[PDB]
RNA sequence: CGGCACAUGCGAUAUUAGAAUGUGGCGCUCCGCGGUUGGUGAGCAUGCUCGGUCCGUCCGAGAAGCCUUAAAACUGCGACGACACAUUCACCUUGAACCAAGGCGUGUACCG
């Protein structure tokens, strides 16, 4: 019941960098530049309610 | 956070540990300090002759070999006789060659053979503090002359010091600077008698110790700088070895005294260890100091950790009982009866009961009885020092009845019977005292007393007073 | 013996003056023999001898000496009570901060040096340095350092520099300060410069400074140099049985302090290094601070125990301190305690009491009489005679009882009827017999509760218990004039069975010559107890002046009524016994008998009622049985119909027609409808079920069911519990507070299955937990209310003022909730009130209104009466009796002296256990509209432009039957003054639509309305009238963000239509969602809408505490034209324009929230600017003291009358008086006080009336309401401010101030153990006050 | 407008691993012995004398001896108790322990 500490520091107390923390808690949207214009890879379920 | 143990740790955490050679270096600084204070003693002849008179008290069978000093540099009484006989020849050949620079090497040799003697700290610190008192009287006279002339008559301290510091003995500062006709020389003429008298008392202090304050000031500032060097070295070693006190005092924490109390008693023991440390035996500081720290801590826990202060050997007996009853409990199995402690130990088993009784800590008077209500133990303790009010009623009625009965007697019988006992007056009076009251015979008072009691034992007077004895 | 108690600081010279020894060694007693150790914490030469008049060695053992001291070992041979009295001291080596002046929240060393507390603790724990008047070279005075900065300052400035650390540094700071120089400095800073909140803190600090210099204190006394120690018999170490001791933990604390002080002296002898002595000074600081108040550090625990020990402030402060455990309430001798029981054979001036308790209590009385009568020669013989219980002592005990009242007491003694006196009748038994009618006063049932008896020893206490506290004196409550000796349960059942009538019985319709042959007919069995019968009775009346005029007649009554008529006294009319006589009727009977015949016939009449009630209840045989609960034949039919209807709603939800919430609401409404049909079935199946015959076919009547008599008589329970026994029981609520859609369709006469009973268990357990918690909170509320108001005593006979509040009836929306009569009955008039024909004096100016005067009020048509109230009295230090009223156990005016604050606070907090569209006019009369400003529209109706309109339904007798808070902009059908009929909806507003109605008639236009930015183009699907409607703040663009849409009017000519009567047009600004329906250039009429804007007990402890409401109603400061200022800050500037005064006031309003007024209107001071709850501070600061006391009494009487509990309003008014005693002065003038100083209103009032009687100018004040936990501590008498609440802050605030307490008001006099200046002791204090300084 | 910190109220009344050694001096120890001043509840229910007698017993006034004075106190001689100092051996080796987490309120300080 001690002082409020930020959460992710305990993840950084378990030998985790920012890369695999964001890998474990998030899914990756891939931006490819197919020759121009900075396109976006799409899974259609990602667009729900948007 | 406050938590003053942690503030102590952070206040001592800045001090770092010592290497195994820095302890020897600090010990050599301690040697330099005691060397310089003993060499400061070595110039002062009055301390020398004082210990010579104390040694004549040794030779007069009023003292002992273990009173004055202890030990020599290669303690025998024949050795004391021959070394102090060489000392005797040295100070009868030394002092009488002032008749200056011829005598100085003699005084230095007398000083060296004085330094060849290993003193008791009683006599040593007595000489030190006597030099301090002498210096304080000299400084009191100096500050007295300053407060007479400098602040009041507006004389500058530079013109004060000018012919004072440098001669300090004669009237070269005093009488010449009046004749030199300074604007401040006139203001001396109201204070010349007191300044001159303080100057002559300064000369008196010089004549007591033989040499001038020009030497004495350098003697005791040399003593002061040497002792300050020694005290800084000992401060540095204590600040280093606080860690040992902590590592020892981790063990005794739950024995009833607080943690910081333990480490402060350990620090007192550590300072005693730094006082009595000797590196030339070759042991580390730790092995020597650990016994002093544990001794001070154990003595303190035995001294001051109990409400009823029980002494040292009594607590040793209690700890023996707990140790042996810890050993026997895993030997027999149930718990030891004190009948087994009769043959287990050397005590007659009736004392073991009272040792077992004394070792109980008293209950807190706010220790809660059950159900955790406002009912604590303090609300149940009855007062047994009051008197019941019925006894006060008996005392009132008894005074009334005895007053009515003594009214029924004669004048002399009632007066004697009131005077003899504590009846409604001050202290009682005995036979010769009542005889000096009435100018009457001692035996006649006894006869009147027996006749009075014989008058009171008969009924119609004995009824109302026999009523105050219950069956 | 003495006068006023003074408190101050303790100099070390004062502490050495107290002490008779220095305690140099930490021992307590020697271990082997338990003589005290010299010179330890328990000493002889320091404190006193151990035994009475005896030295410790034994050289002086007797009364031969009392002045001597033994030269072997120091003992001043005296009484050993001296050891309870003499104190010691400890010479602390290094100084030490006092924890009370360091760690309490208004820290005194903190804001005395103007230094933050963390830096002060940083100095005291040797973590830093602080300069102590170190000259002016580089470093300021309060400028702290660190160690490296100290080395910096020392190498940069070797000399003329002074900075210590620790307690020495704080002591040098406090010693160095010259106070009056800084007094001049802060007076200059409060004259020229103005830094508002900081200068408020600054004037608080200058108040502390010129209060400190006015005292006799020095600041460096806040650091302890010599610490006093307490006498040994207050921290005793006494033998228990068994050779083991009990020490108090103060012995541990003083042992630790003495130990560390000796250690620090030993370290400074040996010239320790600095780390060690700084450790030891911190440890000595911790030891002293743990001794003075343990718990403001790391809570230093004791030895061989995990439990934290008990320090000095633990022994003063709290539930177990001396203020609340051993001074305000003491355990008392001459008391007893046993189980109570009934014994109905008593008159109510007497109670039973056991012979064994009467022998044990009255032992010294028996001793006295036996040694007087000579049966015991001495007193020890008297002890053995009463020990053996010989037969001669019982006549002696019957002599000593005969006229000696005892006090009976039940443990929750909430109101003042909990302690009453009685005369004992001795009982063969071990249980106190307690008179039955008295028990409703005690809230004592006989289910095992046990009571306590106390004995008045002295003669004055016997006369007090007979004259004031005998049970026959208290037959009226102090909460109201209702009888508290109301007959409770068996007696009202015996009456309700006795006075009733069945249509056929024995002796039906015969004739009787009087009540005597009624009794001869009933007790012979010829005629029944109840049969309608013509009798001849003779009633007396008080027609002439106190004269008993007799009239005799044949009344048509019953037999049992005639039998009860013998018990009625002479004065009452016969109509008091001609009805059915339930509980309400018998309470009215006792009330009329007391208000006519005085006290004695009412007491003997209550005893005769109780006797005849118990006797004819025994003759009743009123017995409950299983056939007595008739189940309706229509029960299961209604339950089957409801079970089909829930299947209908179930099919309508499975068809997707409805949502869940409307389904839920429909199902709960139809189950409540089924429960109501079951209730109206079972009531008509109980109450009229008895149908019998006389000289004809049939006839129905009220039933002789047992449970119907026990519910109709009001004996026990009402129709809710009868409903739960016969019909279905309710609709239970789950732990959510949600309520189950499937109710319990079974009563207790039928079985309950497992699930229904399991659901009911939750309601039962919630009820029990709530009763426990509400008991605790009601106790706390009573305690705060009495401790804010013990100081108030009726002291003067009359002040003679013209002040007063305006008693009106409290009708609101529905019918009468409390009429004019029972509000004003008991009070006194301020000015004379007049008939509706004016200049007709019906009462003169100040007469005590009693029941004939309220009869004279009701025979006329009066509606509002001005009444003297205690909150507006004129008296210094109390309330004059002629202003208070009359209500008490007696009926006359309040006597000079009697404490009314205590009885008021008890009568408020005692029922704390018991606590939890359009106009549809009901009644008929004429219409009245107050503060109305309206205009006729085109449709013949009337639209209202003023929202202060109050609707009053005034009948032909002038009084008000209904009132309606008229909303702004309603549609009146009738006008004003026209005779209206019942049911007629006169005003029909749209409650979902805020009106933007006008007074003008012309072409509506757009002004500052830009399309797409301030207004959007909507094209309607339903109506089809496309328009430009104002949008929200998110979508309006940066141009039209601050620019607001406005509506304005022209006529046909294009000229701006002015309001008929003024010159301002109607330019109105619309918020978001304000729908523009009528566009540019569209004609309207007078008042058409230019647009439309669509969409318990802790209450009492919030009111008297006067906490700030969550959403406050905002109120205008001064009356004037309202206007707007700047836009879009989150707030807006509300600007007021008074016509005569200086205008420039503006107030920040959070502009998201809906306002009330429009910009075109004008408000009065104290008028509402929005809605919601309002703080009492605003009502007091704007309207007046009469308005805020009316607000409190109306709100808390709503809270009490919701439960249906009567409390007279005097009590709430006098608590309101005790709230607002403090008042801050605005203009100082010729007075001594300050522009922001808070002083009590009575003290500034006696100052002004000395100055205003002279030619000088007075001091104008600002009255300031404080809550009950803050107006009770802000008091000029600190023991009443230290007895209950936060103790440490009060003692330190009164110790730095040198405050003097003049014992002033019953708390201190209970504390100090002398007479009370309210009751019988008022004459004593009046004689002393006449004697004192005259 | 957030954060950190602290204070404060209520949470019913009532009833239930030390071991060993020596020396020194001290006594606010009530422990044996001696010396010193110095008493008290015994003969005496009249041991003696005289007077009154209600009497041979009780009242009123006198003188003496024997015998109870180490009691009370004082001071020394033993015991004990507590205290100080000193010594010998063995072990020990540089930053601890700790509880408790479930309610409802009021308020203050600091920082952003
Ligand atoms: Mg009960
Ligand atoms: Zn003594
Ligand atoms: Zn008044």
């Amino acid at each position: 019941r001690r002082r409020k500490l930020p959460a992710t520091i305990i993840l950084r107390a378990l030998n985790y960098t920012t890369e695999q923390i964001l890998d474990l808690f998030f899914e990756k949207v891939i931006f490819e530049i197919r020759d121009n214009k900075l396109q976006m890879e799409l899974v259609p379920e990602r667009l729900r309610g948007e | 956070t406050t938590d003053p143990v942690r503030m102590y740790m952070r206040e001592m955490g800045t001090v770092e540990l010592l290497t195994r050679e820095g302890e020897i270096d600090i010990a050599k600084r301690i040697e330099d300090g005691i060397n310089q204070v003993q060499c400061s003693v070595a110039e002062y002849p009055e301390a020398i002759t004082y210990l010579l008179e104390q040694y004549d008290r040794v030779e007069a069978e009023e003292a002992r070999l273990s009173d004055l000093i202890t030990g020599f540099v290669d303690i025998d009484p024949e050795l004391a006789r021959e070394k102090f006989a060489e000392l005797r020849a040295q100070y009868v050949v030394t002092r009488d060659t002032i008749k200056h620079a011829t005598a100085q090497e003699e005084i230095l040799k007398l000083s060296e053979v004085f330094k060849q003697f290993r003193l008791v700290p009683k006599q040593f610190d007595y000489l030190v503090n006597s030099m301090r008192v002498m210096m304080d009287r000299v400084r009191t006279q100096e500050r007295l002359i300053m407060k007479l002339c400098v602040e009041q008559c507006k004389m500058p301290k530079k013109n004060f010091i000018t012919l004072f510091t440098g001669n300090e003995t004669s009237d070269t500062w005093f009488n010449a600077a009046i004749a030199m006709n300074k604007p401040w020389s006139e203001k001396l003429h109201d204070v010349s008698e007191e300044v001159h008298r303080a100057l002559q008392k300064l000369q008196q202090i010089e004549e007591e110790t033989g040499l001038t304050i020009e030497q004495v000031k350098d003697i005791n500032r040399r003593m002061s700088i040497g002792e300050a060097k020694a005290r800084r070295a000992k401060k540095e070693m204590v600040e280093a070895n606080l860690r040992l006190v902590i590592s020892i005092a981790k063990k005794y924490t739950n024995r009833g005294l607080q943690f910081l109390d333990l480490i402060q008693e350990g620090n007192i023991g550590l300072m005693k260890a730094v006082d009595k440390f000797e590196y030339r035996r070759g042991y580390k500081f730790s092995t020597y100091a650990t016994w002093w720290i544990r001794q001070a801590i154990t003595r303190s826990i035995a001294d001051q950790a109990r409400t009823i202060r029980i002494p040292v050997h009594m607590i040793e007996t209690i700890n023996k009982l707990n140790r042996i009853s810890r050993q026997m409990l895993q030997e027999m199995g149930r718990e030891p009866t004190p009948e087994e402690l009769a043959e287990r130990m050397l005590m007659p088993e009736d004392k073991i009961r009272k040792v077992l009784k004394i070792a109980k800590e008293p209950i807190s008077m706010e220790t809660p009885i059950g159900d955790d209500e406002d009912s604590h133990l303090g609300d149940f303790i009855e007062d047994t020092t009051l008197e019941l009010p019925l006894d006060s009623a008996t005392t009132e009625s008894l005074r009334a009845a005895t007053h009515d009965v003594l009214a029924g007697l004669t004048a002399r019988e009632a007066k004697v019977l009131r005077m003899r006992f504590g009846i409604d007056m001050n202290t009682d009076y005995t036979l010769e005292e009542v005889g000096k009251q009435f100018d009457v015979t001692r035996e006649r008072i006894r006869q009147i007393e027996a006749k009075a009691l014989r008058k009171l034992r008969h009924p119609s007077r004995s009824e109302v007073l026999r009523s105050f004895l219950d069956d | 013996e003495f006068d006023a108690i003074k408190i101050a600081l303790a100099s070390p010279d004062m502490i050495r003056s107290w002490s008779f020894g220095e305690v140099k060694k930490p021992e307590t007693i020697n271990y082997r023999t338990f003589k005290p150790e010299r010179d330890g914490l328990f000493c002889a030469r320091i404190f006193g001898p151990v035994k009475d008049y005896e030295c410790l060695c034994g050289k002086y053992k007797r009364l031969k000496h009392r002045g001597v001291i033994c030269e072997k070992c120091g003992v001043e041979v005296t009484q050993t009570k001296v050891r309870r009295e003499r104190m010691g001291h400890i010479e602390l080596a290094s100084p030490t901060a006092h924890i009370w002046f360091l760690k309490s929240l208004p820290s005194r060393i903190g804001l005395l040096l103007d230094m933050p507390l963390r830096d002060i603790e940083r100095v005291l724990y040797f973590e830093s340095y602080v300069v102590i008047e170190g000259g002016m070279t580089n470093l300021e005075r309060q400028q702290i350092l660190t160690e490296e900065q100290y080395l910096d300052a020392l190498e940069e400035f070797g000399d003329e520099f002074d900075a210590k650390m620790g307690a020495e540094a704080i002591q040098a700071l406090l010693k160095s300060m010259d106070l009056e120089q800084e007094c001049e400095q802060l007076r200059e800073e409060l004259n020229e410069t103005n830094s508002e909140t900081k200068r408020k803190k600054l004037t608080k600090r200058i108040k502390l400074l010129e209060a400190f210099v006015q005292s006799g204190n020095k600041p460096e006394w806040m650091i302890l140099t010599v610490l006093p120690v307490l006498p040994p018999d207050l921290r005793p170490l006494v033998p228990l049985d068994g050779g083991r001791f009990a020490t108090s933990d103060l012995n541990d604390l003083y042992r630790r302090v003495i130990n560390r002080n000796n250690r620090l002296k030993r370290l400074l002898d040996l010239a320790a290094p600095d780390i060690i002595v700084r450790n030891e000074k911190r440890m000595l600081q911790e030891a002293v601070d743990a001794l003075l108040d343990n718990g403001r550090r790391g809570r230093a625990i004791t030895g061989s125990n995990k439990r934290p020990l008990k320090s000095l402030a633990d022994m003063i402060k709290g539930k177990q301190g001396r203020f609340r455990q051993n001074l305000l309430g003491k355990r008392v001798d001459y008391s007893g305690r046993s189980v109570i029981t009934v014994g109905p054979y008593l008159r109510l001036h007497q109670c039973g009491l056991p012979k064994k308790m009467a022998l044990e209590l009255f032992k010294p009385f028996i001793y006295g009489k036996l040694e007087l009568r000579g049966l015991a020669t001495t007193i020890k013989a008297a002890k053995k005679m009463v020990e053996r219980e010989e037969a001669v002592v019982w006549d002696i005990l019957d002599e000593v009882i005969r006229e000696h009242p005892v006090l009976l007491n039940r443990a929750p003694t909430l109101h003042r009827l909990g302690i009453q006196a009685f005369e004992p009748v001795l009982i063969e038994g071990k249980a106190i017999q307690l008179h039955p009618l008295v028990c409703a006063a005690y809230n004592a049932d006989f289910d095992g509760d046990q009571m306590a008896v106390h004995v008045p020893l002295t003669l004055e206490a016997q006369l007090e218990a007979r004259a004031l506290m005998m049970s026959t004196n208290n037959i009226l409550s102090p909460a109201n004039g209702e009888p508290i000796i109301v007959p409770s349960q068996d007696v009202v059942l015996g009456l309700y069975y006795m006075t009733r009538d069945c249509v056929n019985a024995k002796g039906e319709g015969m004739v009787l010559t009087g009540p005597k042959e009624a009794e001869r007919l009933y007790r012979s069995g010829l005629a029944s107890l109840h049969a309608r019968v013509k009798v001849r009775i003779t009633e007396y009346e008080k027609d002439a002046n106190g004269e008993l005029v007799a009239k005799t007649s044949l009344k048509d009554t019953t037999v049992g009524r005639a039998i009860l008529w013998m018990i009625v006294p002479k004065g009452l009319p016969y109509s008091i016994v001609n009805q059915a006589l339930g509980k309400k009727a018998i309470s009215k009977m006792l009330n009329t008998c007391y208000r006519i015949l005085g006290l004695k016939p009412t007491v003997i009449f209550a005893d005769q009622i109780m006797y005849t009630g118990f006797a004819y209840a025994a003759r009743s045989g009123a017995s409950v049985g299983i056939d007595d609960m008739v189940i309706p034949e229509k029960k299961h039919e209604i339950i089957s119909e409801a079970e089909a209807e829930v299947a209908e709603i179930q099919e309508q939800f499975q068809s997707g027609l409805v949502t869940a919430g409307e389904r839920y609401n429909k199902v709960i409404d139809i189950w409540a409808a089924a429960n109501d049909r079951v209730s109206k079935a079972m009531m008509d199946n109980l109450q009229t079920e008895t149908v019998i015959n006389r000289d004809g076919q049939e006839e129905k009547q009220v039933s002789f069911n047992s449970i119907y008599m026990m519910a109709d008589s009001g004996a026990r329970g009402s129709a809710a519990q009868i409903r739960q026994l016969a019909g279905m029981r309710g609709l239970m609520a789950k732990p959510d507070g949600s309520i189950i859609e499937t109710p319990i369709t079974a009563n207790f006469r039928e079985g309950l299955n497992v699930l229904q009973y399991f659901i009911s268990t939750h309601g039962a357990r919630k009820g029990l937990a709530d009763t426990a918690l509400k008991t605790a909170n009601s106790g706390y509320l009573t305690r705060r209310l009495v401790d804010v108001a013990q100081d108030l005593v009726v002291t003067e006979d009359d002040c003679g003022t013209h002040e007063g509040i305006m008693m009106t009836p409290v009708i609101e929306g529905g019918d009468v909730k409390e009429p004019l009569r029972d509000r004003v009955l008991g009070r006194v008039t301020a000015e004379d009130v007049l008939k509706p024909g004016t200049a007709d004096i019906l009462v003169p100016r100040n007469t005590l209104l009693h029941e004939q005067w309220c009869d004279l009020l009701e025979e006329n048509s009066v509606d509002a009466v001005k009444v003297r109230s205690v909150v507006s009295c004129d008296t210094d230090f109390g309330v004059c009796a002629h202003c208070y009223g009359r209500d008490l156990a007696r009926g006359h005016i309040i006597n000079k002296g009697e404490a009314i604050g205590v009885i008021a606070a008890q009568s408020i907090g005692e029922p704390g256990t018991q606590l939890t569209s359009s106009i549809q006019v009901k009644n008929k009369g004429s219409i009245k509209l107050s503060n109305v400003k309206s205009v006729v529209n085109s449709s013949g109706k009337l639209v209202i432009t003023s929202r202060n309109t109050e609707l009053k339904l005034i009948d032909e007798f002038g009084r008000t039957k209904e009132s309606y808070k008229v909303p702004y902009g309603a549609v009146l059908a009738k006008g004003d003054g026209e005779q209206v009929a019942g049911g007629e909806t006169v005003a029909n507003w749209d409650p979902h639509t805020m009106p933007v109605i006008t007074e003008v008639s012309g072409f509506v236009r757009f002004t500052d309305m830009i399309d797409g930015q301030t207004i959007t183009r909507q094209t309607d699907e339903l109506t089809g009238l496309s328009s430009l409607v104002v949008l929200d703040s998110a979508e309006r663009t940066a141009g039209g963000k601050d620019l607001r849409p406005a509506l304005k009017i022209v006529d046909a000519q294009g000229n701006d239509v002015l309001i008929p009567g003024t010159d301002m047009p109607a330019q109105y600004f619309l918020p978001g969602k304000a729908i523009v329906q009528l566009e540019d250039g569209v004609q309207i009429s007078s008042g058409d809408t230019l647009a439309r804007i669509p969409q318990g007990l802790p209450r009492v402890a919030d009111l008297f505490e006067a906490r700030r409401p969550k959403e406050p109603a905002i109120l205008a400061e001064i009356s004037g034209i309202v206007s707007f200022g700047k836009e879009t800050k989150g707030k807006r500037r509300l600007v007021i324009t008074p016509v005569d005064g200086s205008d420039p006031y503006e107030e920040m309003i959070p502009k998201w929230r809906q306002l009330n007024v429009f910009e075109g209107e004008r408000v009065e001071r104290g008028d509402v600017i929005s809605d919601g709850p309002e703080a009492p501070h605003d009502i007091l600061r704007l309207r007046g003291v009469h308005a805020v006391t009316r607000y409190i009494v109306n709100e808390v009487q709503d809270v009490y009358r919701l439960q249906g509990v009567k409390i007279n309003d005097k009590h709430i008014e006098v608590i309101v008086r005790q709230m607002l005693r403090k008042a801050t002065i605005v203009n100082a003038g010729s007075s001594d006080f300050l522009e922001g100083e808070q002083v009590e209103y009575s003290r500034v009032k006696i100052a002004n009336r000395e100055l205003e009687a002279n030619g000088k100018v007075g001091a104008t004040y600002s009255r300031d309401l404080l809550g009950i936990t803050k107006a009770s501590l802000a008091t000029e008498s600190f023991i009443s401010a230290a007895s209950f609440q936060e103790t440490t802050r009060v003692l330190t605030e009164a110790a730095v101030a040198g405050k003097r307490d003049e014992l002033r008001g019953l708390k201190e006099n209970v504390i100090v153990g002398r007479l009370i200046p309210a009751g019988t002791g008022y004459a004593y204090h009046q004689d002393r006050m006449r004697r004192r300084a005259a």
